[PDB]
């Protein structure tokens, strides 16, 4: 016990912080890896989401180095305030802290060959640009950028410890709307003015899952429009009954579209879903209208060629612009 | 009627399980007065202690957990979704002892109804994460528009047919099995079969869809 | 693992063969309903459509 | 994955198609490498074509658009001078990626056409 | 919406197997303000059900009066069900607010079974 | 590698943090420079805009001047309180923050002859007035305002370091609605009653997008007057069916204005 | 940008009508002018027109108003004094630009109106 | 503004009338000749919550009404030392303790009672 405390105190004793392992020589390299504990929020209406995970960086630093003690310190964690750390940060983040129960998730761990482990629990709100113009039948692109602030690459290198298996977790991630269907890891060098700084990147492609959109959005609406081919087939004079079954369908579909729309996420441009229910409701308004000119034609100045001609025209049609819909975003 | 097991683990961030162990107390877990709990929507049924050795990239970590059972109360959602929707499904059949004659009223009857359970399934989607995958009352908010839409495609179909148009032990194959003789102008007793055969399979429906979630869920 | 859910059926072999069920399932289930037609309908027809019904049921099932 | 395809070469207009994931890398922009010279900075534009960047010594005499419903680039010119003699690329680039008047940021490059006045 | 009907302060030692523990107590007795749930919420419910009501006086032979009636009210009841949901607090439990529109709804639901009754019973076979 | 340190113990060493470069001398000339990254969320409803930035102030300090160190320093963060910085900060914020995982986002860089670097990553939320009486065909033109806060332009001078090429990244922005049409920088002194302070303006002119409102709110509407008309065609002698569409129609009217009301 | 236009040089109501984006540039006051002496603060209005601020010498006598019809700014002067003679301007500022009183913050200025009585 | 008008000979009466928001407490004083004005009471604008002094507990109640004459003082065993008059008083919303008068402001006229 003296012993190792003596040999921690000659290790911080005499050193400074201020100068990177191998200040005059090659470049530091800091291997990283991250577990991905949850991917808990992926807000559209912001265009960013909520990832909780345990960074860990490793690099060598022979100012902390020891001989005689076989072990592996895992010191306390305020002991990195005493050492030198890399000056990491999240590029597309927008706000992100580090967990501070019961104390602060941080860990310092000294091997004997000076490796210093360093690590810490992690939630960040990282940017995610979005193109919602095939939404729901959509794939994204959401990405985690890794870079040092100061120093350049003549300075500090960064590579994924492990390869491909840095990243881990992403497999136990259960999101409720989206399903991750990969995860890749690329290690760059962006060219800036005062010089090359390294980057890393963890890029997942969410992909959405089309089950709640089948059961509410686009069911109700073709069965809405299958009675208005029900209003087709009741008699021309009975105008009362052709009239209300019309104006009720083109009301349900309103409700419909305000009612989804306003569960749904609000997303000021053009999207997929809109195209479908307002297919839906212009052919609705159609068979209103075709109501009309048969009313017009022959009642108002028993074969009613119009509905004969309309009652296999709209199903066709409505399947034509179906199998469009379904081939064009699928 | 869903059942769920919230853990709250915990353990040392640093310190692998050849550093620090740690250990549960005798009857370590102290519930105060579960009546002093705010667990709305829930019911609390219990919890247990457990203890493990997850193997992390730094090392093998000591992690323990404790488990609370919570039950849902289907309190809210059986006023709320189940009886409406059960109620305006039997509405819907109201329209078979309607006379055929009266087709606004049917219509009107049928297409409303429609409008309703539109406006009723709008608000069955209100407590969930919107799940992708269906849950059990969002089927039978389905299942009701179906029976609602089934009638008043039943309404269309018996209007349309009544209004707008004036050798071995046994016998021929064809004709042993397929009844195709005396069969059919016989359209017009449409809406006696549906008093019966609309009811009585929601019935069938209901009693599985109970069962299915109940007993053996 | 639920019937609900269509991402989490190990093969796409089951998918199948719990729909079939489920057509079994319907049919019977229709066929039970069609034991209330009896008062209306003359029973040489309902028994064949309830002898069709089951047969179409038994297939699914296969 | 986008694949880029220039076309064209006193008034010109040279228009670079993509195809593929152009919303992964949106920043889309012109280089020019003259004969024997280094690849040189001429013009950038972004996905929602209306934040033009132009090098000063192209500046005035050079213009950018862009279109999504058929995706893009063109690269409208004016009065020219004998130095525009060139190989003109188009290249794209993702966000978060860094500046725009350096080539190695740039991922998916053209093939160049070669203008000569 | 709340007002203090009477406050209370209590002092006491807790007992617990460490030892008694001195503790203090603020109470306050809220009472709800009705007037924006009499007036605003149990008032349109208790006028679309008098409404209801008024298919019993319309003659037998007028069918489409009655069914869009019957109909209609049961719509507006639900809307009013389904859009008071977001306007009470977001909190599920069984409250009388709910009780009393279930009263209402059943209410409009029997009149125009009613209504089917004697449609059947006097005007068809 | 104690050469470095000795030297920057010695320039620390009879410095005065509370008095800025100069004090009887002419004010201090500092330049700045921002590189944009999201100008997200452009709140309507609340009138401003978030936007994150990296942000360098550029001086000239002649009492941290060292020689014989070719290298130019990166010290950072005890520099971030024992040197003097300029008391910049944006007029018309609400509420901003500097990142601070995994360190603090902040950069100090000196020089040999005493020239200093101080970046900063700064997430801010500005405000931004919007006239509306044109919406959806609005076109709304949104600022940041950079002040000194305390100093007079007798004792700091701004400027855009660079002129017109000072704020880069403005190709970097995409946001949902709105699409960036010019971007414009401004350099006055304005005057108070104690004084002449320094002023810069960075302004952005947004121009909204119409087609989501022209698909779901326009035409739909239109399309619903025209069941309106309908009713004209309609026998005179049918009461019911008139009544019922007329009635009906403008139920739906109502309920999709006020719908798109609820959600505005 | 915004131009300005002054007219209406006992009680003689001036009247100052603004043209373009008048939002850009809410405040708009009165300054004068007198033979000799500098430019001086009369008064001043915001957007709304709900807010006023008059100098000391000429307060409880005038009483700026907005009406926007025509983007309007009245001045109503009244109780008039000899020593009140002078070239009035009617001037605007900014969002952000500080004080009131100091003609330095504003931007767009009118050409002047003589009153005379 | 606010203008306060107190009768009373037994129930006492005080009227606000005016910007009477402004002002919700409203409480009564007490003074016979040659002393100081004593807190007698306090009504909040709920008026679901009262103060009084410990010399009248027991005995005067105070109730608070809708409409314009808010403030009733309900007055029972009188005693020889009651002989004074009573102030009605209105008080700001952000303003010190109920017992001390000078927090007050627009105050009544003192209406004689003599046991
Ligand atoms: C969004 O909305 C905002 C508003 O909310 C818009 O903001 C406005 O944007 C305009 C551009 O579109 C800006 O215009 C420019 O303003 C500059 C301001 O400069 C001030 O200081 C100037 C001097 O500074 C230098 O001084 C000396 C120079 O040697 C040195 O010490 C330093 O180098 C200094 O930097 C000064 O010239 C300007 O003006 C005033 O000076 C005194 C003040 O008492 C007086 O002489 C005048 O009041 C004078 O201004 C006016 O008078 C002249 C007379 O000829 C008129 O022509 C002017 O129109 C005006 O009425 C500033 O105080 C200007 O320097 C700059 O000038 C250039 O452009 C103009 C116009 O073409 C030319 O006339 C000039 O010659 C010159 O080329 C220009 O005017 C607004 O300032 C800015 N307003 C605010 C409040 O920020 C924004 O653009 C919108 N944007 C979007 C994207 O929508
Ligand atoms: C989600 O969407 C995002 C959208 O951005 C998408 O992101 C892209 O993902 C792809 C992978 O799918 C990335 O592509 C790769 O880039 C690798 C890194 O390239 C850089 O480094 C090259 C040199 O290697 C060195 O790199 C560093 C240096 O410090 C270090 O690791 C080592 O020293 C290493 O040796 C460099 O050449 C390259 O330069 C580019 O440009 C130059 C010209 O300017 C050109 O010469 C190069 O060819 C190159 O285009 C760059 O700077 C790269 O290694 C990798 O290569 C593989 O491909 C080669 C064939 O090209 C194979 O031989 C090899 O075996 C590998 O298979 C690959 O090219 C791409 O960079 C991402 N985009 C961005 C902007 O970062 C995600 O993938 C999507 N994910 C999902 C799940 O959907
Ligand atoms: C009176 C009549 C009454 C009877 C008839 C009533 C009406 C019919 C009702 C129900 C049947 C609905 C048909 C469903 C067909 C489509 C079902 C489907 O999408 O299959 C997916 C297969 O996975 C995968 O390969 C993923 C790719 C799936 C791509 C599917 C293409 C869309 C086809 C559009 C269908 C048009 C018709 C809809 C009419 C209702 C399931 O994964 P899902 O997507 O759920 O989420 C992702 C997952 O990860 C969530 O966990
Ligand atoms: C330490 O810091 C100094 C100051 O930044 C660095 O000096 C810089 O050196 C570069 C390389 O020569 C200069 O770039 C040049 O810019 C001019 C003008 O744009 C251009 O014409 C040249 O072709 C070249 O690109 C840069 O201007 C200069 N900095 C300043 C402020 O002038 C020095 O390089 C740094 N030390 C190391 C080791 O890099
Ligand atoms: C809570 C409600 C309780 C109401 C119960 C009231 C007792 C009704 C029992 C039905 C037997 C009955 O009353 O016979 C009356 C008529 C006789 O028909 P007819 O041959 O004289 O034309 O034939 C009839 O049966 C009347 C028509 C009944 C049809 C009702 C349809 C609505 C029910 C829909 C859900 C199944
Ligand atoms: C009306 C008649 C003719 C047919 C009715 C068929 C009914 C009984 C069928 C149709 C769909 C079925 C459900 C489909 C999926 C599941 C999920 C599974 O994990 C439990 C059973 C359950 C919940 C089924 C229960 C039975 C069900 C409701
Ligand atoms: C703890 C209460 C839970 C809710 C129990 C159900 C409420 C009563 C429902 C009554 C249903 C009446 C239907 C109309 C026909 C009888
Ligand atoms: C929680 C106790 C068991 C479940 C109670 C469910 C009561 C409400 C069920 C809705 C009515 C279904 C039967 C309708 C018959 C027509
Ligand atoms: C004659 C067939 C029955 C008609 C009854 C009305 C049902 C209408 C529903 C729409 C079905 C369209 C099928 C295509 C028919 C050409
Ligand atoms: C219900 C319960 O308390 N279960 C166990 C208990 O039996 C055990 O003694 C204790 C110590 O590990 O952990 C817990
Ligand atoms: C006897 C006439 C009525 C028969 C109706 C069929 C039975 C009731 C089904 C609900
Ligand atoms: C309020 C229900 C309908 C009232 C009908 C009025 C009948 C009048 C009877 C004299
Ligand atoms: C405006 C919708 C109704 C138009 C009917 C036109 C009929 C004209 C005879 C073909
Ligand atoms: C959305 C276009 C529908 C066209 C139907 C004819
Ligand atoms: C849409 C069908 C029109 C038929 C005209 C004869």
């Amino acid at each position: 016990m003296s012993f190792v405390k003596e040999t921690v105190d000659k290790l911080l004793k005499g050193y400074d912080i201020r100068l990177r392992p191998d200040f005059g020589g090659p470049p530091v390299c800091v291997g990283m890896n991250i577990d991905i504990a949850s991917i808990d929020m992926v807000s559209e209406v912001n265009m960013d989401y909520t990832l909780t995970m345990y960074f860990q960086q490793y690099w060598r630093d022979k100012r902390l180095a020891y001989s005689g003690i076989p072990l592996n310190l895992t010191l306390d964690n305020r002991v990195a305030d005493q050492l030198w750390v890399p000056d990491t940060y999240f590029l597309n983040d927008k706000k992100s802290f580090v967990h501070g129960v019961t104390v602060k998730n941080r860990m310092i761990r000294l091997h004997p060959d000076g490796t210093v482990l360093y690590g810490l629990r992690i939630t960040t709100t990282a940017a995610c640009m979005m193109d919602l113009r095939r939404y729901p039948l959509d794939e994204q692109n959401c990405t985690l950028e890794i870079e040092s602030y100061g120093y350049t690459t003549d300075d500090i290198e960064f590579y994924w410890r492990g390869g491909d298996k840095a990243v881990t977790g992403v497999e136990r991630i259960e999101l409720p709307q989206f399903s991750i269907v990969e995860h890749r890891l690329v290690s760059r060098n962006v060219v800036f003015a005062t010089g090359a700084y390294p980057r890393l990147s963890l890029s997942f492609r969410l992909k959405r899952n089309i089950g709640y959109f089948i059961l509410q959005t686009y069911m109700p609406s073709i069965l809405i429009t299958i009675l208005s081919w029900v209003s087709f087939w009741i008699n021309y004079d009975a105008s009362a009954a052709r009239v209300a079954l019309g104006i009720t369908t083109v009301l349900t579909m309103t409700t419909i579209n305000t009612h989804l729309r306003e569960t749904l996420p609000k997303i000021p441009y053009v999207k997929a879903i809109d195209m479908y229910l307002m297919g839906c409701f212009v052919f609705v308004f159609l068979a209103l209208l075709e109501y009309a000119f048969v009313n017009y034609i022959f009642f108002g100045r028993d074969v009613n060629a119009i509905d004969r001609w309309s009652r296999i025209v709209f199903p066709f049609t409505f399947s034509l612009f179906n199998l469009v819909y379904w081939l064009y975003y699928v | 009627m869903d059942e769920h097991s919230c853990p709250l683990e915990f353990s040392s961030y640093g310190y692998p399980r050849e550093e620090i162990v740690y250990q549960w107390k005798r009857s370590s877990v102290e519930v105060g007065d579960t009546r002093s709990w705010r667990l709305y929507q829930f019911s609390f049924v219990g919890l247990r202690n457990t203890t493990e050795v997850v193997k992390t990239t730094s090392g093998d970590y000591v992690v323990m957990s404790v488990y609370f059972d919570l039950s849902r109360r289907m309190g809210y959602f059986t006023i709320q979704t189940y009886i409406p929707c059960t109620l305006i499904v039997v509405l819907s059949w109201v329209s078979f002892w309607i006379n055929k004659d009266a087709v606004p009223a049917r219509t009107s009857l049928g297409i409303t109804t429609v409008l309703t359970m539109t406006t009723l399934s709008t608000i069955a989607r209100k407590s969930l994460p919107k799940v992708s995958y269906v849950t059990a009352m969002d089927l039978f908010v389905s299942v009701c528009f179906i029976f609602v839409f089934s009638a008043l495609v039943e309404y269309g179909t018996l209007h349309y047919f009544v209004s707008n148009r004036k050798c071995l032990d046994g016998k021929d194959c064809a004709s042993f099995f397929c009844c195709f003789e005396d069969c059919h102008i016989r359209i017009a007793k449409m809406d006696s079969y549906a008093r019966i055969f609309f009811p009585t399979a929601f019935c069938l429906f209901n009693l599985v869809y109970w069962v299915s979630y109940l007993y053996l869920g | 693992g639920s019937f609900t859910d269509f991402s989490t059926i190990p093969s796409s072999a089951f998918k199948a063969a719990a729909f079939f069920v489920l057509l079994s399932m319907v049919l019977i289930l229709g066929c039970i309903t069609c034991f209330s037609l009896f008062f209306f309908c003359n029973t040489a027809t309902v028994y064949k459509i309830c002898a069709w019904m089951q047969l179409l049921a038994a297939l699914c099932l296969v | 994955q986008v694949q880029l395809v220039e076309s064209g070469g006193g008034s010109l207009r040279l228009s670079c198609a993509a195809s593929g994931h152009t919303f992964n890398y949106p920043i889309m922009g012109w280089f020019r490498q003259a004969p024997g010279k280094e690849r040189e900075f001429v013009g950038a534009i972004s996905w929602s074509g209306g934040s033009t960047s132009y090098a000063d010594s192209v500046k005035d005499r050079f213009t950018i658009s862009r279109d999504n419903a058929k995706n893009t680039v063109y690269l409208e010119m004016n009065n020219l001078k004998p130095e525009d003699t060139a190989v003109y690329y188009c290249a794209a680039k993702g966000r978060y990626s860094g500046g725009l008047y350096y080539p190695t940021n740039y991922d998916y490059w053209g093939q160049g056409t070669q203008v000569t006045v």
